[PDB]
This record gives C-alpha cells, sequence and structure tokens, in this order.
C-alpha cells in the first residue's frame, strides 16, 4: 500500500528512502546499484524496498467523499 | 582485565572488538542492547479527524514506529511510576500533526517533519523527531489528495523493546567470533572440499590462520568477539552501548538488593 | 477448570479406541490447545489447522 | 493495427481443438524442429526421440508452460514438485489473503481481507505478467 | 494481527499454523545480524519432496542480493548450478547455507542452518456421535455413557405413584 | 482475550516476590532459586559466571516454558561456603567487569572523538 | 421455479473475492453434472485429451 | 421437535504442539478454561479455597 | 496344482490327489462340503491372508472372535444390515 | 545424533542437561573421559533419563559385541553400552525400549520416561542444530554418470526387448498373452532400473548428508525418497499399467503413432531437483491424480466396513465364568480366545 | 592399587566412519595372546601406527557425586596422559586360558583378550583406564 516505516526483520528505518529509490531509478541505474547508493546492505532491507508495490497512487485517483 | 577496540566509530553504528571476556557476557549485553534499553516511542494516538484512504489504525501504527530523540529519556518515569492522573508533562511528549492539500491538482506528501513537539518536560531534550539532516524530510507517513486532511494529536511515553519492539533503539547487531574456526564449534557442511566451498569472515585477517601441523587446543575458550551496533537515530551508538551496560548494572544490582533484604 | 481436572479428548474420526484419551489440565494463555507431540501419532493427527 | 488477429489472418498461428489434435504432429519447443548432432549433468534429459529417422512436424508449441491454469501459474518451478503438493497449493490458493481490487474502500462486501503492505514475489513466472500479480500481490 | 493459531502457507503447499513467538533477541541470528522472520521444519521437505521450495529460497536470496526478480518459469534452461554459481560470486556460500549463532548463549551451532527469503502467504480461515459411544463402549466407563445419554439429553425427574401411575404426585422434599 | 498483557513480561506484580530461595534436601548445601520477570540475558551471565569460582560444585538453570517469564537456578557449592555468599560474590564481581569494560569504551570513544 | 424438480442447480454461484488471482480462476471455471450415469473414477480421470 | 436448554459441557478449537507438556498434559486457553466448568459439592475439607 | 474354478468334490474324489489336505478359498462350498468346523478354519485362513498380504500384524483373538460369531449359529452369517412408544413415535 | 559414538559434551551443558530431567536423583555421574578435560558422551546422558533395573540387548546384522559399526543395542541396569538410539529402540515397535518399562515399571514411568527423553534431546538439539538444505539433494559428477549410464544401459535393454517382441522372438509367460508379458517384462525392467539409479544415490550419500540423517533416524523419508529427489523419479503407473494410448495409438500428440519407447508411455528419467520435461510433468500429474482418487475411495470404503464390524460385534462381552456371550445369551466362544 | 599393566605396541589405527573417535588393535609387547581393541578420542590423546602405549587399569584412583577436582588433591591419574571411566558389561571366560574382558566407557568399547593369571583380578564392575604415551 505504502512504503513500511521499518524493515520487518532486523528494523532499520527505509521508510525515508522511498522517493530516493525512485529517483535515482529514474537516472537509469540499475536497481542494485540503487539499493548500494542507499547503504542498504543486509539484504532483508534490499528486499524490503525492492518488492514494495505502491498501491496507494491507486487509491488516490478515486475521488474523495468528502 | 576486559579489554576494548573501537574499529570504526560514527554517528549511528560503531563497529568494535571484544577481548578478555566470557561469551555469556557477550550475549547478554547484545541482548540487552536489543531489547532492555529504554527509549520514547508514541504510545497513544487521538485522532481529531482523517479523511485520507488510510485506516486510522494504519496511520496510528505507522505512527508508533516513528523513531524519537531520546537523549534525555532516563530523565522521566514510567507511566505507571507517576501518580498523575492518566498522563501528565512530567511522563509524557505531547505532539500533534496537521496537514491538508489545497487546490484540485496534485498530490500532498505527509512526512514525519510535519510532527511539532507541542509539550514536553522541559527544558529534557527528548521527544523531537530523528531527522538525518535539517533538509531531510523523514519518513514518509502519508499522501493526501484534494480536500483530504488530517488532524491528529499523539502522546509518547518511555518503553522497552521487550513490551514493543518500537522502542528498540538498535536495528540490528553483527555479532561473530572465532573466525577460523580454531574452537571447532560448529561442523562445515561440504561436498568436495569444507575450505574451498566456504567463504572467508571478514575479519578473517585479523586472526592468524591454524598452521597445517598444529594440533587441536583443547583448553582454548572464546576470547574475541567482532560486534557491530546500530542504531535507528533515536540513540547514537556509544549513548546505545553506556546504556546497555548501565541497565545490566542496574539489574544485577536490583537482584543483588533483593538477596541481600531476603535475610 | 482448573489444573489436574481429568477431561476427555478426541479427534473425528475416532475410528479406534484411543482416539479418545482423559488428559490433564493446564491453563495456559493464547487460543489453541496443547498436546505431547507423541499423543498425535495414535490420534493420527497434525498441526495444519 | 497489427495484432493477434493479423497474426492469425497472416497463416502462421492456428486453432486447434482437441479433435483435430488426433492428426497432426507437435514439437514441444522450435529447437525440436532442427536435429542437432553438451554431456552436461546440471541440465534435465531430453527425449531421445530415435524412433524414427526423421520427423516431419506440423506444428509447435507456442511455450509449454501455457498448459497450466490461472492457479498453477503462481507456482514457482511446479516442475520441481511432486503432482499432490501442486495440487494442494492450488487448493489452497483461493484462501490467500490479499488486495483483491483497487476500490475495496467504496464498495459493501459481506467479508473482506485486506493486507496492510502487500509485496511482488521475488521468484516469479512470466504469466505473472498476465495475472497482474505484480501489482496486485 | 498475526498470532498463534493463525495459518501461513508458501506457494508449493506448505500449510503450517504458528507455534509460539520468540522476540529478536531470541531467534538465532548469523553473522550480520539477520534474524529470520519464520523458522520451519524441516521434516516437512523429505517426506514431501518439495525441491522447488528450496529452489525458490535460492532463487530469491540470489535476485535479492543482486536487486532483481528471479525467473521461475517451468520447462526453461535454468539449473540449480546456474544459481548456485551466481549466489557464490555475491560472497556467500553456493548452496545457501550461513553459520548461525544461538539466541540465548550465542554459541555458533553446530550445523549450519538453510536461510533465505520465501514468498509467504496468509490464509484467510481464523458433537457426540456413534464413533465416540463405541470408543468409549470399548473403555468399558458405562457411567459416561449414562452420563452422556441424560446429562445431554432432555433427561428429568419425575414422580409417580405405584398403584395409579398417573400424574397425581405432590412431592415435598424438606 | 487470553494473551496477556505485554508489560507483565517485565513489570513485577507486588504480590509475586521477584526471587524466592528453597533448600534441596536431596544432596547437602543446595538451594532452587526461582526468577521472576527474568530470562536468559540474566540467566545464562550468572550461571557462567558462577560455573568458573573453584567452590562452585554445580549450576544449572532453565526455563520450563517460553511463554512465562521466569526461570530457575540450581545451585550448589561445597561444604565450606554457603550458596547464597557465592551469588553476591559472583553479583559483585560481573558489576566491576561492566563498570571497567564500560571505562574502557569510553576511554577508547575519547580518544576515536 | 414451478419446474424446480429436474432443475439444474449450482450453474449460477457468487463471485469470488478472495483475492485477484482467486477471481480469476473462478472466472475460468468448468463443473460436470454427473448423473449417475458414470463410471466413478472414469469421469475424474486426467485423460491424455486434456493436454 | 425440542428447543431450550443451556448447555456449554463441551468445546472444540484448533492444537498446536507443545514439547514442555507432560504425555497425560493437555493445554487449555484461559478463555475456554472460563467457559467451561465443573460443580463441586462444598465440604469441610474444601470450604475455604 | 492351482486351479481356476472351484469343485472341491471331484477334485478330491481324483486318485493321486491327497483327499485329506485339499483346500479351496471358497468357504460357501466349503461348508457344503466340509462342514462347519472347516469353514471356520478355512473363514480364518483367508481372513489372516488378507490381513497379512501387507505385512500387518493382527492379533488371533480378535478374528477368532470374528469367525466365531460368523458360524456361531451353523451356517454363515454376513455382516451386513415391538415397543408401543417406538411404534407412535414412527 | 545425539546417541553417535562421537559425540562429547561439556561439563556446563552436562549440568543444564542434567537439571532438565525432573526424575533426576541429583547425583552427576562420573565422566567417561577424566584426563585432561572432563567430557560426557551422548549415551551417558540419555542413560539418565532410563529408569534403573532396565535391560535389553537387540541383534542387528549379526553384530558382534564387539559392536564395530555401533549397531544393535545393549542396555544394562538402565544404562546404555553400546548401540545408535534410533526408532529400532525408542519406537512403537514390540520389544523396544518403550514396551521393556511398560511391562517392568509401570504405566507411570512409561509415561514420564518421554517426557524425560524428550526434554534432554530437544535442549540438545536446541543447543547443537540442525538443518536441511537444496545441496542434500545433489549427487556428485561421478554418480551423476553411473546413474546416466544406468538408465541408457536400461532404456538399450528396452529396446532390445522391444526388437524381441515386434519380431515374435520373445517368450510367452504362461496363462498370459504377449501384449500383458512385454508390458509386464518392460515394467519390470524401468522398476529395476530405478531401483539400481537409487542404490548408487543412497551409497553415494555422505554421513553428513542432513536427508541421510533423517533416513537413518527413521523420522521422516525412505530411500524412495531420495531416489527420487536425487537419481530418477522412475516409471509412472496407472491403473496397473502404464501411461494409455489416449490419443489415436499414442500417448501425447507429440509422439509419433506406435512409439513403446520408456519416454513415450510414462517414464521419467529426470529427478525432481533437475526438474520435469512438459510429458514427463503431465503423465506425473496424471499419476497423482489416479493416486488422489484412490485413496478417497478407499479411506470411504474402509469406513463403511468398520462401522459395518462395529454394528456387527457391538454386544460381545466376556463373562465372569470365562465364556464369551452376546447380549442374548448365546455362548460364542466358551473361552475368550481359547485362553 | 592397580589391577592389571602392561606395555603395548600398536598394530593398525582405524578412524573409521567418525572424526574424533579412533579405534585401535595394540599387541602386548612383553607378552603376546593379549590383544587390546580400544575405542579413543582423537582430539585428547591422538595416536599413530607402531606407538608405544603404557596401558594400566585399576578399580580406584586414591592413593558418589561427582565433583572438579581441586588443584590441591592428587590421585593416579597425575601419572598419566589419558585417563578414562567405565563399566565392565563382559566377562567371557571362553575355552581354556582364552578370556575376554568387555568394557564400556559411555559407549566407547575396549576388548581385552588374554589368559586367566592376567585377567583374574578385572572381575570388577567399574573400571578406570590409564595410558601413558
Ligand atoms: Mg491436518
Ligand atoms: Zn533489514
Ligand atoms: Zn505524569
Ligand atoms: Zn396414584
Amino acid at each position: 500500500m505504502i512504503i513500511p516505516v521499518r524493515c520487518f526483520s532486523c528494523g532499520k528505518v527505509v521508510g525515508d528512502k522511498w522517493d530516493a529509490y525512485l529517483r535515482l531509478l529514474e537516472e537509469g541505474k540499475q536497481e542494485g546499484d540503487a539499493l548500494d547508493e542507499l547503504k542498504l546492505k543486509r539484504y532483508c532491507c534490499r528486499r524490503m524496498v525492492l518488492t514494495h508495490v505502491d498501491l496507494i497512487e491507486k487509491f488516490l485517483r478515486y475521488n474523495p467523499l468528502e | 582485565e576486559p579489554k576494548v577496540n573501537i574499529i570504526n566509530a560514527q554517528d549511528d553504528e560503531v563497529e568494535l572488538m571484544l577481548s578478555d571476556v566470557n561469551l555469556s557476557l557477550a550475549n547478554s549485553l547484545r541482548r540487552t542492547m536489543l531489547a532492555e534499553v529504554p527509549t520514547l516511542a508514541i504510545d497513544l494516538v487521538e485522532i481529531k479527524m482523517n479523511t485520507s484512504v488510510l485506516a486510522d489504525e494504519f496511520i496510528s501504527h505507522r505512527l508508533g514506529l516513528i523513531p524519537l530523540v531520546s537523549e534525555d529519556v532516563e530523565e522521566m518515569k514510567y507511566s505507571r511510576d507517576c501518580t498523575c492522573e492518566d498522563y501528565c508533562d512530567e511522563c509524557s511528549v505531547v505532539l500533534e500533526l496537521s496537514a491538508r492539500h489545497e487546490g484540485e491538482e496534485g498530490t500532498t506528501d505527509v512526512y514525519s517533519s510535519s510532527l511539532i513537539k507541542v509539550s514536553g518536560p522541559g527544558n529534557l531534550n527528548v521527544g523531537e523527531p530523528v531527522r538525518r539532516d535539517d533538509y531531510d524530510q523523514g519518513i514518509l507517513l502519508c499522501k493526501l489528495r484534494n480536500h483530504q486532511e488530517l488532524n491528529i494529536r499523539c502522546i509518547a511515553k518511555k518503553g522497552i523493546a521487550k513490551e514493543h519492539a518500537k522502542w528498540s533503539p538498535c536495528s540490528a547487531i553483527a555479532f561473530e567470533y572465532d573466525p577460523h574456526n580454531k574452537l571447532k564449534h560448529t561442523d562445515f557442511w561440504f561436498e568436495v572440499d569444507a575450505k574451498k566451498e566456504w567463504p572467508d569472515s571478514k575479519y578473517a585477517t585479523w586472526e592468524e590462520p591454524p598452521k597445517p601441523g598444529e594440533v587441536f587446543d583443547y583448553k582454548a575458550k572464546p576470547n574475541r568477539f567482532y560486534m557491530t551496533v546500530e542504531t535507528t537515530g533515536s540513540l547514537k551508538a556509544n549513548q546505545v552501548f553506556s546504556r546497555g551496560i548501565k541497565t545490566l548494572q542496574e539489574k544485577l544490582a536490583n537482584v543483588l538488593f533483593e538477596l541481600e533484604n531476603s535475610r | 477448570l482448573m489444573d489436574d481436572d481429568p477431561v476427555l479428548f478426541n479427534r473425528q474420526p475416532s475410528l479406534h479406541k484411543m482416539s479418545m484419551m482423559a488428559h490433564r489440565v493446564k491453563v495456559m494463555p493464547y487460543s489453541t490447545f496443547r498436546l505431547n507431540l507423541s499423543v498425535t501419532s495414535p490420534y493420527n493427527a497434525d498441526f495444519d489447522g | 493495427v497489427y495484432g493477434w488477429s493479423s497474426l492469425v489472418t497472416s497463416g502462421v498461428i492456428e486453432y486447434v481443438d482437441g479433435e483435430e489434435e488426433e492428426t497432426i504432429m507437435i514439437a514441444m519447443t522450435p529447437e525440436d524442429l532442427q536435429t542437432r548432432s553438451l554431456n552436461d549433468t546440471a541440465k534435465r534429459i531430453k527425449p531421445e526421440m530415435s524412433t524414427s529417422s526423421h520427423h516431419t512436424f506440423t506444428h509447435c508449441e507456442i511455450h509449454p508452460s501455457m498448459i497450466l491454469g490461472v492457479a498453477a501459474s503462481i507456482i514457482p518451478f511446479p516442475d520441481h514438485n511432486q503432482s499432490p503438493r501442486n495440487t494442494y497449493q492450488s487448493a489452497m490458493g483461493k484462501q490467500a489473503m490479499g488486495v483483491f481490487l483497487t476500490n475495496y474502500n467504496v464498495r459493501m462486501d459481506t467479508m473482506a481481507n485486506i493486507l496492510y503492505y502487500p509485496q511482488k514475489p521475488l521468484a516469479k513466472t512470466q504469466a505473472m505478467e498476465y495475472l497482474k500479480f505484480r501489482e496486485l500481490p | 494481527v498475526p498470532q498463534i493459531g493463525d495459518k501461513f502457507a508458501s506457494r508449493h503447499g506448505q500449510k503450517g499454523t504458528i507455534g509460539v513467538t520468540y522476540r529478536h533477541e531470541d531467534m538465532p541470528f548469523s553473522a550480520e545480524g539477520i534474524v529470520p522472520d519464520l523458522i520451519i521444519n524441516p521434516h516437512a521437505i523429505p517426506s514431501r519432496m518439495t525441491v522447488a521450495h528450496l529452489i525458490e529460497c535460492l532463487l530469491s536470496k540470489v535476485g535479492s542480493i543482486r536487486g532483481y526478480e528471479g525467473d521461475a518459469t517451468p520447462f526453461t534452461d535454468l539449473t540449480v548450478d546456474a544459481v548456485s554459481n551466481l549466489l557464490r560470486d555475491n560472497g556467500y556460500q553456493s548452496r545457501g547455507f550461513e553459520v548461525m549463532y544461538n539466541g540465548h548463549t550465542g554459541k555458533k551451532l553446530m550445523a549450519q542452518v538453510f536461510f533465505g527469503p520465501t514468498y509467504y502467504q496468509r490464509l484467510r480461515h481464523m458433537r457426540f456421535g456413534e464413533m465416540e459411544r463405541d470408543c468409549m463402549i470399548a473403555h468399558g466407563a458405562a457411567g459416561f455413557l449414562k452420563e452422556r445419554l441424560m446429562e445431554a439429553s432432555d433427561a428429568f425427574r419425575v414422580h409417580v405413584c405405584g398403584i395409579c401411575g398417573l400424574m397425581s404426585v405432590i412431592a415435598n422434599l424438606k | 482475550m487470553n494473551a496477556p498483557d505485554r508489560f507483565e513480561l517485565f513489570i513485577l506484580p507486588d504480590d509475586v516476590p521477584k526471587l524466592k530461595i528453597t533448600p534441596d534436601s536431596r544432596v547437602p548445601n543446595c538451594i532452587i532459586i526461582k526468577f521472576e520477570r527474568e530470562d536468559h540475558t540474566l540467566a545464562n551471565l550468572l550461571r557462567e559466571e558462577l560455573a568458573l569460582y573453584p567452590d562452585v560444585t554445580f549450576v544449572a538453570y532453565k526455563v520450563e516454558h517460553p511463554l512465562f517469564a521466569n526461570f530457575v537456578m540450581r545451585l550448589q557449592t561445597e561444604e565450606g561456603t554457603r550458596p547464597k555468599q557465592a551469588l553476591e560474590r559472583a553479583c559483585a564481581s560481573i558489576i566491576n567487569k561492566l563498570k571497567t569494560l564500560d571505562h574502557k569504551f569510553n576511554e577508547e570513544w575519547n580518544i576515536k572523538n | 421455479q414451478k419446474k424446480a424438480m429436474s432443475s439444474r442447480a449450482g450453474v449460477s454461484q457468487v463471485l469470488n473475492r478472495y483475492t485477484y488471482s482467486s477471481t480469476l480462476s473462478h472466472l475460468r471455471r468448468t463443473n460436470t453434472p454427473i448423473g449417475r450415469d458414470g463410471k466413478l473414477a472414469k469421469p475424474r480421470q486426467l485423460h491424455n485429451t486434456h493436454w | 421437535n425440542l428447543m431450550g436448554k443451556r448447555v456449554d459441557f463441551s468445546a472444540r478449537t484448533v492444537i498446536s504442539g507443545d514439547p514442555n507438556l507432560e504425555l497425560d498434559q493437555v493445554g487449555v486457553p484461559i478463555s475456554i478454561a472460563k467457559t467451561l466448568s465443573y460443580p463441586e459439592t462444598v465440604t469441610q475439607y474444601n470450604i475455604h479455597r | 496344482l492351482e486351479t481356476d474354478g472351484i469343485n472341491l468334490a471331484e477334485v478330491m474324489a481324483v486318485p493321486g490327489v491327497d483327499s485329506s489336505r485339499t483346500y479351496s478359498n471358497s468357504f460357501v462350498e466349503i461348508l457344503s462340503v466340509l462342514g462347519i468346523e472347516a469353514t471356520r478354519s478355512s473363514l480364518y485362513k483367508e481372513i489372516l491372508n488378507v490381513i497379512a498380504f501387507d505385512g500387518s500384524y493382527v492379533n488371533y483373538r480378535h478374528m477368532a472372535l470374528l469367525v466365531d460369531v460368523m458360524t456361531s449359529r451353523g451356517y454363515l452369517m454376513a455382516i451386513t444390515r415391538t415397543g408401543a412408544l417406538m411404534r407412535c413415535s414412527f | 545424533k545425539m546417541t553417535l559414538r562421537d559425540t562429547f559434551i561439556e561439563y556446563e551443558q552436562v549440568m543444564n542437561m542434567l537439571f532438565w530431567v525432573p526424575s533426576w536423583d541429583g547425583v552427576v555421574p562420573q565422566p567417561a573421559i577424566l584426563k585432561p578435560k572432563p567430557l560426557w558422551t551422548g549415551k551417558q546422558l540419555l542413560s539418565i533419563a532410563i529408569p534403573s533395573g532396565i535391560h535389553l540387548q537387540r541383534t542387528d546384522g549379526g553384530n558382534s559385541l564387539l559392536s564395530p559399526k555401533d549397531n544393535g543395542m545393549l542396555i544394562v541396569d538402565g544404562k546404555v553400552m553400546f548401540g545408535v538410539v534410533d526408532k529400532k529402540t525408542v519406537g512403537s515397535g514390540g520389544g523396544g525400549l518403550i514396551h521393556t518399562v511398560m511391562r517392568e515399571k509401570g504405566p507411570k514411568i512409561c509415561a514420564e520416561l518421554f517426557g524425560n527423553i524428550q526434554k534432554v534431546v530437544n535442549y540438545w538439539l536446541l543447543h547443537n542444530g540442525f538443518s536441511i538444505g537444496i545441496g542434500d539433494a545433489i549427487a556428485d559428477a561421478s554418480t551423476m554418470k553411473e546413474i546416466t549410464h544406468a538408465i541408457s544401459s536400461a532404456k538399450e535393454q528396452v529396446q532390445e526387448i522391444i526388437y524381441k517382441a515386434q519380431h515374435n522372438e520373445l517368450e510367452l509367460k504362461p496363462g498370459m498373452t504377449l501384449r500383458e508379458s512385454f508390458e509386464g517384462e518392460v515394467s519390470r525392467t524401468l522398476n529395476d532400473a530405478r531401483d539400481s539409479a537409487g542404490r548408487s544415490a543412497e551409497m553415494n550419500l555422505k554421513d553428513l548428508n542432513n536427508v541421510k540423517q533423517m533416513v537413518s533416524a527413521g523420522s521422516k523419508g525412505s530411500f524412495i525418497n531420495i531416489a527420487q529427489m536425487s537419481a530418477c523419479v522412475g516409471q509412472q503407473m496407472v491403473e496397473g499399467k502404464r501411461i494409455a494410448f489416449g490419443f489415436a495409438d499414442r500417448s501425447l500428440p507429440h509422439f509419433t503413432k506406435d512409439d513403446f519407447s520408456p519416454e513415450s508411455k510414462g517414464f521419467v528419467e529426470n529427478s525432481y531437483l533437475r526438474g520435469l520435461t512438459p510429458q514427463e510433468f503431465f503423465f506425473h500429474a496424471m499419476a497423482g491424480r489416479e493416486g488422489l482418487i484412490d485413496t478417497a475411495v478407499k479411506t470411504a470404503e474402509t469406513g463403511y466396513i468398520q462401522r459395518r464390524l462395529v454394528k456387527a460385534l457391538e454386544d460381545i462381552m466376556v463373562h465372569y465364568d470365562g465364556t464369551t456371550r452376546n447380549s442374548l445369551g448365546d455362548i460364542i466362544q466358551f473361552l475368550y480366545g481359547e485362553d | 592399587s592397580a589391577l592389571f599393566d602392561d606395555i603395548f605396541t600398536v598394530q593398525t589405527v582405524d578412524n573409521g566412519r567418525y572424526n574424533k573417535v579412533s579405534r585401535i588393535i595394540g599387541i602386548s609387547t612383553t607378552n603376546s595372546a593379549i590383544k587390546l581393541t580400544l575405542d579413543i578420542n582423537n582430539e585428547m590423546f591422538p595416536v599413530s601406527q607402531d606407538d608405544s602405549l603404557t596401558v594400566t587399569l585399576a578399580n580406584s584412583l586414591s592413593l558418589k557425586s561427582w565433583r572438579p577436582p581441586k588443584p590441591t588433591d592428587k590421585s593416579l591419574a597425575d601419572d598419566y596422559d589419558y585417563v578414562m571411566f567405565g563399566t565392565v558389561y563382559k566377562f567371557e571366560e571362553g575355552d581354556e586360558d582364552k578370556i575376554k574382558v568387555y568394557v564400556s566407557f559411555g559407549g566407547l568399547l575396549m576388548c581385552l583378550e588374554g589368559g586367566y593369571k592376567s585377567l583374574a583380578s578385572l572381575k570388577q564392575d567399574n573400571l578406570y583406564i590409564l595410558i601413558r604415551r
């Protein structure tokens, strides 16, 4: 839905690196290189950031009820 | 007798070598950092008005995991240690968040920097959300469209990671010893050759490899432990280490006092 | 219901006479019955739900 | 527009039913069209194909993995499992928890379960592209 | 929220319920401080012969390390040895084994542990008949049969005259 | 509903004592200590600290069931001393070791500053 | 409704919405209406023609 | 055709293993223990508890 | 010899055949020819063969009780399927 | 794993394991090794949990009293002299340790034995560790070459059988036709091939192989599982025959008409580790579906038979005179079980 | 004191299927017909082929709960390098002067072959074996 605040396994704060990750992917950098530039060493954080689905962008398409 | 050697030291993580101590002491110290170091985390969320697409419990739980500056968390008291009804200024920190999006276009991103410390036990240096830099927005909390508003009042209290993982001040504690398996504490699975099929530890160069003609030293015990401690920014790594040592000392002192009073 | 109280315990189907046996109660938190592993084989049961 | 119907009408892809399959010769892969003249223990063993000196193929399969259904297309490496395990996984797949639709907020169903943080699988299959699994995991 | 008794399953029919929950410090940890989210019993593997579970774990580990999603399409040319070489090129053991430390004591475990990411999904679902009567008959506990036939039924005490046999009895127990 | 409150894992109710001591009459000079609201963090440290003492003949600990935050320890010394005094000696020794460790770490961090 | 006797049942079912894949699987389902004239195992076997 | 009674002398739920239980012991949730009941007759010995 | 089809009396009457040890797997005609006790023995043999083909073991007393029940009336009894209050309840 | 010959326990772990026994008498046994460092074997700490006064002798493969292979079992006065403890001893089979304790001490001691053994073994396994991995299903190059050679030789033998049958040069088994004799010979050849390949894979396995440890312990798995995961899945088996010709004289449209080769009628040369070709995958699916249907009908048939049997013998009870009578009072047996 | 004493030459050393345990066979130098088949620990007492071992069998180490021995106290074990304790589980009095002693030190097995004069005093329940060099 939205990027989780912390890594599920270890607990590193990864919720502040989503915009940076997307911007790094904008310049055509590979996903592994982008993850490396964010200092995500353990693969728990790597799967936390890499496999996330930003579903909230769909939820914001619907017109608000108020 | 115990000796400490700091290999790498920065604000958020510290990698060090710990020598002339027993294995159980190092493991207990690691567990003390992981679980029993008190920090400050949001524990009560009062939602005045929520119009976002996220559920109330969803945003409350996301708010719970936000790290908070807990440098002076020692001087605060637990909720059950305070005689005040509910919560007061000496046992909690009151923060507030108010976000809205204006106009028919665009989407407003609500970050953790929008959180403002309304009140706290002054002049203690606690309650402020952790910021990497002055310009860093921080953790993405929510997203708002047109005519969507969020108005939340949060209460932060002191706790430990035993109660809930959100008070944990450490993310991961790397811990290892005996890189060359001299003590034979583990048996290596292999298909052809054990030495070629297993990667060398990152501390393999810190200890001389065993000679081929060496005999097993049955009287040897683990003596050097390499450990790296990483924090979430709520507490600096040196503060985490010192407070873990202090917590273990206080626990042992409490046990000693109970034993003395038992007579 | 208290500790050491004998209670009858059963799995369907009860094909054989030791598919239903009397056990001693131990009250513990959370919402699952707890059994020793060795009595699962006569019950012909697993913990897959 | 040049699409699937354009491929069908150009005479390169044709539809065959169960009864027509009685009278055609099908190759598993394009590589089976050309006979080769190796010796690796890691890879699997293909059929010898030595009953006939030469083979006159009339059709070739687009991809063997298309013989599976929607439920079985989620299983990673189904060819490395026992078939009852595949059947059990296919049966249990419908009881999973996920985001069934993006408009769950506006609907009013008798029962609905929504996972907070769905994640796309790290080991995916090609068919997952067409099942929208990587977008609604 | 997941708790004891909740069901989960992999993509290969390896369903199972939560038996107990351990905290972060009580779980086994590798040399990098990584602790598992799940610990599953090895005995589930050899009976059901779900090799695809292990292959998926290895491929997921490789993909998460290198930063991409692996292709697990059936009937391809991918082999386990290629994935093992890819993993070994990244500084890990080729077969996915890792050296793990005991959570309670910090001592190294003698046997290395298969360790890696895997896709798991949370499952949705959160009478005294004849056969029970036959079982209790076999046990020979007639008193329990009487109790079941009375207490689990419509039993009720009725006073009847021994001469008329009608419903005309007034009884004062005190 | 059936799950107890999390804070009871470490917060000790006043009615239940923190530390309970009973004797063991099967062998001479042996005691059994029940610790409440504790786990392996203190237990293993105390056990392996006591195991190195010359006058300690038996020391062990166990947690009966993980769902309960308590453990028990069996301690038996020789005839010359008593298990209690060995327990305070071990506690004081660990306190001194931790104090020295903290001082050395502070010195090293100040140097690296 | 007057001819409820001998009327085929289970033709229409409530659409599954547990997850997207479950819905897709439900929308592509075929049911064989056995009429006691089968040989039990024979209709349940996986035939070669099902390829 | 019969209705009207209050019987709660049985239970049914999911199970799990527990290595720290005796062969004749069964773990019972506190809620299930509170739901069920056993009628004990008051004597001189058991009156206090 | 193992022969398809059952004709016990004629086979036993054939010279060169041990008429005191000829056995059949059709216990109905065993009863019709040999007797009830031989029927009990043959049916126990058959049930033991069925049980022990796969290697499982069952105590002799259970099978003995079963065959005694099946042959207690002097003829084979297959294992196959008043009160006024019950009469009015029906 | 614990009762292996080369398992030695340090003093502190011995104390912790001894304290975990509810029925421990508080006396620590003397270590097997006294110099230069005290060391206890796993057999000692298992014998701690065994009540005294128990004797048991089992001979495995005619093993001598010296026990070179550490097989067999000898327990004297509740102490294990030699023999690895596995399913042959602590299993459900008759004559085992559990049966001996049941017959000697009583139900209470037998019940406590389960808890004692479970606690000791579980603590040791917690502080030792055990796992299984993908590498446990991989054989070396030499064994893979041997398996491939065996499979190729079997396929050549099948081709020879086919050639003999196609020229009316196949011996006819009595009382059965030529086609089913040919099918039986082919099935026997393929089964022998799978058995030989699995046997080679089994003798490949090292003692550190986790699958081999599980099979030796008997907790889970068997030889056929190793054969199918490592060497060869084998011929897929349908209604007591091979894969029938569902299409016109061919199992699948991808095979030519009248193809009796092993791959044409459901032989899976590849193992589960290697992966299955689409034809082998389909044949395996067919076999699995047939097995599921057969199990589903067999369980219902057995349930009906069991219910009818219970209804038949519901009212049989042994009286005080030793007779066995029904509810009518008719005597079924003059003495229960004739003894 | 000491029930038996001899010096043995190792014929073969069999590592076998174990990494920590070796089964050795030894022949007494002073007299033949006395054979020793003993399982020992590799790490504690490594041995090689054609080695001389001083073997002593006793019933007590004096000059029931076990304790770690204090450095002040002394016993016979101070004169040897490898001390083991075990239970005698067989005393085979075979044909003529062929006598076998089967002892199990916690699962590590020892078989002693010898005449009655040498093995007469070994009819005990528990034995300490002490190996020097
Ligand atoms: Mg089940
Ligand atoms: Zn992480
Ligand atoms: Zn207050
Ligand atoms: Zn009357």
